[PDB]
């Protein structure tokens, strides 16, 4: 867990971004969120994750799909809780998944290597 | 670890209020509050009662407290200490 520079564009996302987080490979990072991270230094995964969720909370069209405690947490950089149905025991937050695992040379801060997943989906990878 | 019956309502309400109103320094710190609430609540919907209020439900510390109290009161579980 070392500093790095986020790279990548994510994907155009419209409507309920995390609706797909509970299925298959999860959802790509919205391009407008990539816009807030790409080219910036991150001191750690935590720092990236925080700025990620802060950016989500700061995006009216994404944050509107989160209720107040999730949105409040996200403004603090805290991963929003998934619906209980999408939690996997201890894991209850939307997971930012590295599609190519870091252990397999996956880029920690490559936004295009990230999918948001529910724990339920995440744990099946 | 603290049961609903071990909390005053104000005490428990304070926990819920933190989730709407307090900035947590970490996910761990927030989780302590969330789980203090959810573990005590014994609401079948668990964290949803805080984080996923339905369109018809009040997204507020009061709504969460109501959803917890109503469920417990209707399902044979004790409320707060006086």
């Amino acid at each position: 867990d070392e500093p790095g520079v986020a790279t990548g564009n994510g994907q155009p996302v419209t409507g309920n971004w995390l609706a797909g987080a509970s299925q298959g490979d999860g959802v790509p990072i919205p391009s407008q969120i990539a816009d807030q991270l790409r080219g910036k230094e991150f001191k750690s995964w935590r720092d990236f994750r925080e700025q990620f969720w802060v950016a989500v909370a700061n995006d009216p069209e994404l944050v509107k799909y989160f209720r107040k405690t999730n949105a409040k947490g996200m403004r603090d950089g805290l991963s929003p809780f998934t619906p209980k149905a999408e939690q996997a025991g201890g894991r209850d937050k939307y997971a930012i998944h590295h599609v190519v695992q870091i252990s397999q040379g996956g880029a920690v801060y490559d936004i295009d290597n990230l999918r948001v997943m529910t724990p339920k989906m995440h744990i099946q990878v | 670890s603290k049961k609903i019956s071990d909390h005053t309502e104000a005490e428990f309400f304070s926990l819920i209020s933190e989730l709407f109103n307090r900035s947590f320094s970490s996910e761990k710190e927030r989780d302590v509050v969330v789980y203090a609430i959810v573990n005590a609540a014994q609401h079948p919907d668990g964290t949803d009662i805080i984080f996923y209020p339905k369109e018809d439900e009040e997204d507020s510390p009061e709504g969460v407290l109501k959803r917890i109290k109503e469920w417990r009161a209707a399902n044979g579980l004790p409320g707060f200490k006086a």
